């Protein structure tokens, strides 16, 4: 499984061959890579726990005084940060590492720490990476091309025409892709 | 002796530490208002302090008193009662809304947490270990086939089905009273019943408390089909809302 | 009357008089203000019990403890209730970090110890706790921010507030003017006048020896941190010399 | 945690006696009576507004788990009927205390639930589907507990010219007739292909079910 | 602490007192007989009514069956009397399952008193506030009858009663009893003691039942009488 | 905790006059891929602390959160700047963590230098320790400390220490150069020596350094920079 | 009166009843005085003797090296926490190589007065310790059965209290900055005020601690050296 | 450490039972999983809660927990044990612990109570 | 500390059960008449704030598919007898593979009531159980009291005056009556002790057939029957 993931300006981009993609939260993302019934599992798991921190982030008061897809949660007022979740699925599978192994990467925005793409490997084996994120099969063959576009501040359509030469190149050696930005987010899928 | 100290039966029946809770919640004399339209379900209360020991200040961000509350995500809840315990309850039905989420694999009902919570309540009631919570909740959520619903328990753990009901002091008459404003609403789109629902609990609350109720006293929410999800409505909305029913 | 001997039982007319006997027992006890301000915040200690004592070390008793080197808390009640509550306070703290990495935000911290708290005023065989627990933070974007959790476990947020004897002189004295544009640095005089004034054991001596302090503010990159001797003694001077006259 | 003790005291459970007894015997070096596999062909599709599962026998493996939910298994016997029962009763129990349709997501979560709590002991193959608030779904759960919403599913021994069939000839929005007709197509194909019985065929609609155990 | 029933304590002299008031509860019951014969053992108890809608067949609430070759009637609350007779199956069937032999009778009442002692002694709960009659037929002592009781104490008995008016029927229980006694003449005995029990000179039908234990042919088979041979018993006995 | 996945190369530590330098190449290899290039490999507990690693990532991440929580426990309860603990104390307390875990069957895969200074004397920084955001002062090599945790909990105290490769060739070449308290710049040189070496005679190493001073100043983090 | 019952009750003014009891408890004890210099802590005290032919009762007990405390109170309760507090000490040596913090253990046996007084089914300890040391520091700490700690320069503990803290607030300027001879004199002093009954080596039960000096009771010749000093 | 404690006891050998192959080791089989298969998933359970909403809910878990299952009958006949079925929330779901069965032998009544609760 | 609230009395009587027991003499009329066709249940819920939703405050409640359950006292206690009703229903399918009978869940409540009231610290129940259900053996309706004793009832009712609901229920009933005659006779008792005007809503009546699974009425078919 090719799981792919590159930040761009004011946003993210992630890809999946081909149901890797699940919505933990709506400014969260995640793609898998492993076992099957381990890594729904986990997704499953991390995602009662975002959305359980989701619930409870809500503050006391009146405050502020292809698909697209909105956030209902304006200025990031009770998301969670994706540094929490990355961070607990790092203590879930470094816990329970002898049996359970997954390669999950992560990817969202936060108000704190702006746009952000983490990546979980096999173990508890958290790294943040500001520029590009890719694992799985087949990776190296396109891996120096990760090291070859990206400038600093490449931006949305470079990205896109980017990142599908990338995951075209590593399924020749259905496309489908999620961008997360500040204010909305939006899956769509190339054929 | 010592009948009316545990959750002991006493003579001729009437358990009297559900009653001493009771009377308990409504010592608070926090109204809050409950009213189920079409498509939609508007919760209202009053942003003040439960009557105690302590008394309010000027040096008090009064946005921070609130007695409204989110379970999960689209399932609100308003207890009325002790500080503590209000909260405390709050987080219960958060664990069984939590439970039923890990559990079944989707977003609990309205329905069953009331159920569940009035299970535990009755747990609390039963077993005489532990002190009774003070605190009467008034629940509201869209079910599976997109439609409001309305509840309401108490201490004794009587959930049971609504359309428009209040909770604290001044329970009794107010019964008639929102009775008489279904009877207007007895008497159009998504945001005309909306607002129509909207303006029928402000102008509840208003008869109820019989005071002006100024933007800075209200706290209101509404879950409907449009947006589904549980939002406090903002202080100019509730101050345009009240200005136009004066 | 039988209903007041337990904090469990319920009274006839719903008020739990054990409750209200903590209330008196706070009340009773050593005083904590604490307030707002543009730097930063600032928490005062007053010990005022203690003037028959005369064998304390030179400020070695400290009431106002620290988490994450990032929060402030502080009490009136029993010592022993209020460190188990700053034990559970950093116990929190630890498990957030170990399991998020994230540092505890403060409505997190407030919200589980107000619960913990009223989590023994529904039982029987254990003591309920006594102590009346202000947590208090500062940040440069978000201002400032001081709760309180009663001994009920009622959390409210405060601009300021003051508990224990005197509360009422305390808190008429800081609503005399808007101390969210005074400066950290100035409010330790308008403190000192208050505590010497509506205290009637602290004299002009005992202002330097029963007294204690901490901020966070700018001057400190926003951390917890006492305040220096050389700082408090000119305020201590000033109001002194201003109370005298 | 005194109190499980007393929970797993008070009830009952696997009981685990005769493990020594049955170590000795088997390294002792005799052959004991083997299983009975029933794995056979069972297939399912997303047809219109409507799931239709199909299998073969007599044993017939089209079991109910609701009014609205059927399902399909393959592997040994006694694992598939007692998680069958257990269930269609865990959702009887909760439709009693709940008072709602069930739905087929519930369902999916709890075998998902209960398979990977047991990795690969119990050989347990489901494509368990149904009509719920959210339309008809189907799923292919598998032994180590992964459950997917696929638009159809083929387990089982002869499973590979039934799902070839079926990517050969699936449609969107197709007649319940065709439908059939495609479960046939499959199931038959593949009882002659591969190394029997009768076939089975059951539409699950929202409401009115009927089932079909002389289909062919 | 200061709502402490405390069960488990000796009273100023010699005596545990919820013991004593749990025996005036067993002084507060319908009355239970229980008989030896030379063909059987009968063991006749009085229907309390409760109302006329009771349904009267097969609601025998009285006597119950605890194994193929046991059975017991109460004088006291029959919801302890239940579970009580619940846990004596449970052993009885225990016993058969581990030692592959029907349970002789002296030690499921041993076990029973084990129960209702455990219950006077340790903890603090409430004592078991019944009393029964067992009795059945073992090849170890033929047939057999006893009498259990909240405070644990047991006995053997050729004839007995409980409940109320106990000491009448023990009176006449000492009078009119014989050792080589046929099954016809013990249950005429038992409707005797019942209607002097219940102080009315024709037994009512109704009010009553009865039930008996053969051993013919070498096999325990328990008869539980029905309405038809009662009215049938009470004719015989009103005419002799 | 079942075996190396993620593994680091090396990392070089010496004493000097001024304080402990220590040096770690920021390579993270994923068993023969070498994915990252620009890992965070010494971590740094508190001032006059810092805990290096050379094995399995996340062992060493769960040790640097548990030695974070130690140090924030020791921030929580102060008084007075004596109070904070020495780097003795944390490596005593990793060794114990070791010992634990190899007699649980659940090693931890790692190679762990702890480093620092053992006094306050010198330095008054920790009076008023600010987590989130002069001259130097010689320091005596008694007041200096640095220490070693292996895989069965084995340890010492030594002038220097290295792991992994380092352990092999290198000690070598720390033995014949090293001297007792050396400038500044000789001492960046042999850890260029021992890096160089380091980067040539092993196929898991790096050139992208990172280098770290732990002096009387505190924890100086130097900027990255390629070898010569 | 009828709320000291049990010790989870407080009376209408808000207060315990079972910990003010024990505090009397303590208040009951012999007496024992410690001073504090620079650099030297001395800790001396009464030994309580029931009869003639019974030798004296033993206080003082050493918990750690620059650790020793003296009980004035029941005599289990001390010898509970000197157990408890031996046991830290020495797994607190063992398992990190160093000594032990002195306000942490304070603290940590403060805490067990919490656990001990917070639930019923229990009982507050019946006795007062002088938790003395020598971290670094001469420090003189004590911790009441009420969950709480406090530090002092000196301290009596009940019997004729009030002789001695009266005579400690009064010399307590010449206390600070004095050498060990002159330390040591003027404790006795304060015992032989408590007394108001004479000091002997028996009944007097000075021990010493400080700077290059661990916690060791003095012999028998320099402690009848010292009473005959303070004689005249 | 492990494998209980000896005493003195001189009590080893006993008429009711007889010691297992492992003693307490606990050898990992199908039979320690099954053993250990209630008290894990409520360890995840406490964990998830304490962990997420803060470990007094946890706290008032155990408390309520234990108060139900005190609230019992002697050893002996079987408990109900409703209250801790309503508390756990056990009572909708339906499991393998509670159909089935296990039948149990040597011991008397009164050993057993001494060995529930220490007596 | 656990101890029995429940303690034997002097004189016995084992009070405290008895004041259960008034609470059931002050809850709302519950009856059933079991049928040559069937088995009746029925009830009076009440209109306290003319507000409420009528179908959610539910008292007459199914467990099985034959089975129907109904009460007199305070709701919580028969939203948990019923669940654990229901799950011994279902412990039951999986343990036999078949409907449970009425008399063995009869014993089973019986039980756990019975256990209740002993249990050490916990007050016994307020309410009056009233099952009812079909199985091989015929039709049957049994009383679960708050002592736990069980009774095999063919025509009772408890609640306020059931003394004399029950005299009126003996005076006009039969061994052998239809389905519709008994419901007609649950109509008249209910409507004979009210205290006010009986109409729509007022009541709920529920009904297991000799074949058809246990239903309950419509407020359509009890407005049909009512006329």
């Amino acid at each position: 499984t090719t799981i792919i993931g590159i930040i761009y300006d004011n946003g993210v981009m992630l890809a999946c061959d081909s149901r890797k993609i699940n919505r933990i939260n709506e400014n969260l993302y995640v793609c898998r890579s492993g076992a099957s019934a381990h890594s729904q599992k986990i997704i499953e798991i991390i995602k009662h726990y975002c959305v359980s921190m989701k619930n409870e982030n809500r503050k006391k008061g009146r405050f502020h005084e292809k698909n697209k897809y909105f956030y209902e949660d304006k200025f990031n007022d009770y998301n969670p940060l994706v540094e929490n979740v990355a961070h607990i699925t790092k203590k879930i599978i470094y816990t329970n590492n002898n049996f359970l192994s997954c390669a999950l990467i992560f990817g969202g925005y936060d108000k704190i720490k702006k746009q952000q793409l983490y990546a979980v490997n096999l173990n508890g084996s958290i790294i943040e990476k500001h520029d590009f994120a890719v694992s799985g099969s087949g990776s190296i063959y396109i891996q120096s091309y990760l090291q070859d576009k990206y400038k600093k501040f490449m931006t949305k359509k470079e990205c896109f025409n980017l990142i599908l030469n990338c995951v075209k190149y590593a399924m020749h050696n259905l496309i489908r892709i999620v961008n997360i930005t500040k204010s909305f987010v939006e899956e769509f899928t190339v054929v | 002796m010592y009948d009316r100290h545990l959750t002991i039966f006493s003579p001729d029946g009437n358990l009297y530490q559900i009653e001493y809770a009771i009377k308990a919640v409504k010592n608070t004399n926090i109204t809050s208002v409950g009213v189920k339209g079409e498509n939609c379900a508007v919760i209202i209360s009053q942003k003040k302090m439960a009557t105690q020991y302590i008394s309010q200040d000027k040096l008090l961000d009064y946005n921070n008193i609130t007695n409204i509350y989110n379970i999960t995500d689209e399932i609100g809840c308003s207890m009325v009662g002790m500080p503590g315990d209000c909260l405390s309850m709050v987080y219960k039905a958060r664990s069984e809304a939590s439970e039923f989420l890990y559990s079944n694999g989707y977003n609990v009902n309205a329905e069953t947490l009331c159920r569940n919570i009035c299970d535990k309540i009755q747990v609390y009631t039963q077993h005489a270990y532990m002190r009774l919570h003070a605190c009467s909740g008034m629940i509201i959520g869209i079910d599976e086939n997109n439609k409001p619903e309305l509840f309401k328990f108490d201490p004794s753990g009587f959930c049971a089905g609504y359309r428009a009901c209040v909770i604290g002091n001044k329970e009794q008459e107010s019964i008639s009273v929102l009775e008489r404003l279904l009877e207007k609403r007895k008497k159009e789109t998504i945001d005309e019943d909306i607002r129509n629902t909207t303006i029928l609990a402000i102008e509840a609350l208003q008869t109820i408390l019989a005071f002006d109720l100024k933007a800075s006293e209200i706290e209101v929410a509404i879950v409907s089909t449009k947006n589904r999800n549980f939002t406090q409505i903002s202080e100019k909305e509730i101050d345009n809302y009240l200005t136009y029913i004066a | 009357a039988g209903y007041d001997l337990s904090v469990s039982t319920f009274s006839p007319d719903g008020r739990l008089y054990q409750v209200e006997y903590i209330y008196k027992s706070i009340n009773n006890n050593n005083t904590a203000l604490c307030l707002e301000c543009k730097d930063g915040i600032i928490c005062c200690c007053i010990n005022s019990n203690m003037d028959k004592n005369k064998m304390i070390k030179k400020n070695s008793y400290n009431r106002i403890y620290h988490v994450n080197n990032n929060i402030i808390i502080t009490y009136s009640g029993f010592d022993g209730d209020a460190r188990n509550i700053i034990d559970r306070a950093r116990s929190e703290a630890n498990t957030y970090y170990y399991n998020f990495h994230t540092n505890i935000p403060l409505h997190i911290l407030v919200n589980r110890i107000s619960l913990y708290i009223h989590a023994y005023t529904l039982y029987w065989h254990m003591r309920p706790f006594a102590a009346s627990i202000i947590i208090s933070s500062f940040n440069e974007k978000d201002k400032g921010d001081i709760y309180c959790i009663e001994p009920n476990g009622a959390c409210y947020k405060y601009s300021g507030i003051v508990i224990g004897k005197n509360k009422e002189m305390f808190k008429t004295e800081i609503e005399k003017k808007d101390y969210k544009d005074i400066n950290v640095r100035d409010a330790i005089e308008d403190i000192y006048k208050f505590i010497l004034t509506s205290d009637d054991h602290m004299n002009k001596n005992n202002l330097q020896n029963l007294v204690n302090f901490s901020w966070i503010c700018k001057e400190s990159s926003y951390e917890f941190q006492n305040i220096h001797e050389e700082i408090l003694t000119p305020a201590l001077n000033k109001a002194v010399e201003y109370i005298e006259k | 945690l005194e109190y499980i003790n007393i929970l797993k005291e008070e009830n009952g459970g696997y009981n685990f006696d005769n493990l020594k007894r049955n170590e000795i015997l088997k390294e002792k070096g005799v052959k004991f009576p083997q299983f009975r596999k029933t794995g056979t062909t069972i297939c399912g599709l997303v047809c219109q507004n409507a799931v239709i599962l199909g299998a073969d026998t007599n044993c017939s493996k089209l079991h109910y788990i609701s009014k609205n939910i059927w399902c399909a298994g393959a592997g040994v016997a006694g694992d598939l009927e007692h998680t069958t029962l257990w269930l269609q009763h865990n959702v009887e129990l909760h439709r009693l205390n709940t008072n709602t349709q069930p739905r087929v997501s519930m369902c999916v979560s709890r075998l998902t639930q209960e398979l990977f709590k047991y990795q690969g002991y119990k050989v347990c193959a489901i494509v368990l589907g149904g009509v719920d608030v959210n339309g008809p779904q189907l799923y292919g759960i598998h032994p180590h507990g992964s459950s997917c919403l696929l638009p159809f599913t083929a387990l089982g021994s002869g499973s590979l010219n039934a799902m070839a069939v079926l990517e050969a000839k699936y449609r969107d929005n197709m007649t319940i007739e065709e439908g059939k007709n495609l479960v046939c197509e499959a199931i038959c194909a593949g009882i002659f292909n591969d190394l029997g019985g009768n076939v089975d065929i059951c539409v699950i609609t929202k409401d009115s079910y009927q089932h079909i155990r002389p289909y062919k | 602490r200061r709502y402490d029933s405390r069960t488990t304590t000796f009273s100023p002299e010699g005596r545990l007192y919820q013991v004593e008031y749990a025996l005036e509860a067993i002084n507060n019951a319908s009355i239970t007989i229980g008989l030896i014969t030379k063909d059987g053992v009968i063991l006749g108890a009085d229907k309390v009514f409760i109302s006329k809608l009771i349904d009267k067949a097969n609601n025998y609430e009285k006597i119950y069956k605890i194994d193929k070759h046991i059975f017991c009637g109460v004088a006291g609350l029959n919801a302890d009397a239940n579970i009580l007779i619940n846990q004596s199956r449970l052993y009885a069937q225990r016993y058969l399952y581990n030692y592959n032999e029907v349970q002789p009778v002296s030690q499921l009442v041993v076990q029973i008193c084990d129960i209702k002692q455990s219950y006077t002694q340790y903890g603090g709960l409430r004592p078991y506030g019944v009393s029964f009659l067992i009795g059945g037929y073992d090849t170890k002592d033929g047939y057999q009858l006893y009498h259990t009781d909240p405070s644990g104490n047991y006995s053997g008995w050729f004839a007995t009663a409980i409940g109320t008016n106990n000491l009448t029927a023990s009176s006449v229980l000492k009078q009119e009893w014989k050792n080589d006694m046929t099954l016809e003449e013990g249950l005429l005995l038992a409707l005797k003691t019942l209607a002097k029990s219940t102080d009315t000179e024709i037994p009512k039908s109704e009010k009553i039942e009865l039930a008996y234990l053969t051993n013919k042919d070498g096999e325990v088979y328990q008869k539980y009488l029905t309405e038809k041979e009662i009215e049938e018993l009470i004719k015989l006995y009103t005419q002799k | 905790t079942l075996g190396p996945v993620v593994t680091g190369t090396s990392v070089i530590a010496i004493k000097y006059k001024h304080g402990i330098m220590i040096a770690a190449d920021r390579k993270a290899s994923y068993g023969s891929y070498a994915k990252f290039q620009n890992v965070e490999r010494i971590f740094k507990i508190n001032n006059k602390t810092v805990m290096g690693f050379s094995g399995e990532l996340a062992d060493a991440q769960y040790l640097h959160e548990l030695l974070t929580r130690k140090n924030i426990n020791n921030l929580s309860e102060k008084k007075r700047k004596e109070d904070m603990y020495t780097p003795q104390h944390y490596h005593s307390y990793v060794s114990r963590v070791f010992y634990v875990r190899k007699n649980r069957i659940d090693p931890l895969f790692n190679n762990i230098i702890i480093a620092g200074i053992n006094s306050q004397k010198y330095d008054n920084n920790d009076d008023n320790v600010l987590l989130y955001t002069e001259e130097y002062k010689e320091i005596h090599k008694d007041d200096l400390y640095i220490g070693f945790v292996d895989m069965h909990g084995t340890n010492f105290c030594d002038d220097y220490i290295t792991t992994g490769y380092a352990r092999y060739f290198a000690l070598t070449l720390l033995r014949d150069h090293y001297k007792d308290n050396m400038t500044e710049e000789e001492a960046r040189i042999l850890i260029n020596e021992c890096l160089r070496i380091l980067y040539f005679r092993d196929a898991t190493s790096s050139n992208f350094i990172q280098i770290v001073k732990v002096t009387s100043k505190g924890v100086e983090y130097e900027e990255p920079y390629i070898l010569p | 009166n009828l709320y000291d019952t049990d010790n989870i009750i407080y009376s209408p003014e808000g207060r315990l009843y079972q910990v003010e009891y024990a505090s009397e408890a303590i208040k009951q004890g012999t007496c024992a005085v410690a001073i504090k210099s620079k650099d030297y802590v001395v800790v001396s005290g009464l030994k309580k003797c029931i009869s003639k032919l019974s030798f004296p009762q033993e206080k003082i007990f050493k918990i750690d090296d620059y650790i020793g405390i003296s009980m004035s109170g029941i005599t289990s309760d001390a010898k509970v926490l000197t157990k408890f507090m031996q046991n830290e000490c020495l797994s607190h040596k063992f398992l990190y190589n160093e000594n032990i913090n002195i306000e942490s253990l304070v603290r940590s046996v403060a805490d067990k007065y919490q656990k001990n007084t917070q639930k019923s089914s229990k009982r507050a300890f019946g006795v007062g310790l002088m938790i003395a040391a020598y971290h670094n520091e001469p420090c003189i700490f004590e911790t009441r059965p009420n969950g709480s700690y406090f530090e002092y320069d000196a301290l009596s503990f009940g019997a004729r209290s009030h002789a001695s803290k009266t005579y400690l607030e009064k010399n307590l300027h010449l206390f600070e900055e004095c050498s060990l001879e002159e330390l040591i004199l003027h404790c006795l002093k304060a015992l032989k005020c408590s007394l108001s009954s004479e000091l002997t080596i028996s009944n007097t039960a000075l021990a010493v601690v400080g700077k290059n000096h661990p916690w060791q009771e003095i012999s028998s010749l320099q402690l009848e050296e010292y009473l005959s000093k303070v004689k005249m | 450490n492990y494998l209980e404690k000896l005493n003195f006891d001189f009590k080893v050998k006993d008429v009711v039972s007889i010691r297992d192959i492992n003693l307490e080791g606990k050898e990992k089989n199908i039979e320690t999983f099954h053993d250990t298969i209630l008290l894990n998933e409520e360890k995840n359970f406490l964990k998830r809660t304490g962990l997420i909403y803060g470990s007094q809910e946890v706290y008032k878990n155990i408390l309520d927990r234990e108060i139900v299952s005190l609230s019992r009958r002697l050893p002996g006949i079987k408990s109900s044990l409703l209250s801790l079925d309503i508390v756990r929330n056990t009572i909708d779901r339906i499991d393998s612990y509670e159909y089935m069965e296990k039948i149990d032998p040597l011991e008397p009544l009164s050993e057993i109570i001494e060995k529930k609760m220490n007596i | 500390y656990s101890f029995s609230l429940t303690t034997f009395s002097p004189t016995g009587k084992l009070v405290q059960i008895e004041y259960a027991l008034n609470r059931v003499s002050s809850s709302s009329p519950a009856l059933g008449i079991r049928a040559k066709n069937g088995v009746i249940i029925a009830t009076e819920k009440k209109s306290p704030n003319e507000l409420i939703e009528e179908n959610s405050i539910f008292k007459i409640q199914q467990i099985s598919e034959h089975i129907g359950i109904v009460y007199a006292g305070m709701p919580g206690d028969f939203r948990v007898l019923l669940k654990r009703a229901r799950k011994e229903a279902i412990r039951y399918s999986l343990q036999y593979g078949s409907e449970i009978l009425v008399k063995e869940l009869v014993k089973i409540i019986a039980s756990i009531v019975q256990e209740f009231t002993q249990t050490g610290g916990v007050r016994p129940f307020g309410l009056s159980l009233l099952i009812c259900g079909v199985d091989v053996y015929g039709y049957h309706l049994y009383q679960i009291d708050p002592s736990g004793c069980y009774f095999n009832w063919m025509a009772t009712c408890v609640g306020k005056d059931y003394q004399n609901n029950m005299s009126f229920l003996e005076k006009r009933y039969n061994k052998d009556i239809e389905i519709e005659d008994a419901i007609h006779t649950a109509i008249l008792t209910l409507k004979e002790s009210y205290e006010g005007v009986l109409n729509e809503k007022n009541i709920e009546i529920g009904v297991a057939y000799d074949n058809k699974p246990f239903k309950i009425l419509t407020q359509n078919e009890i407005k049909d029957y009512l006329i």
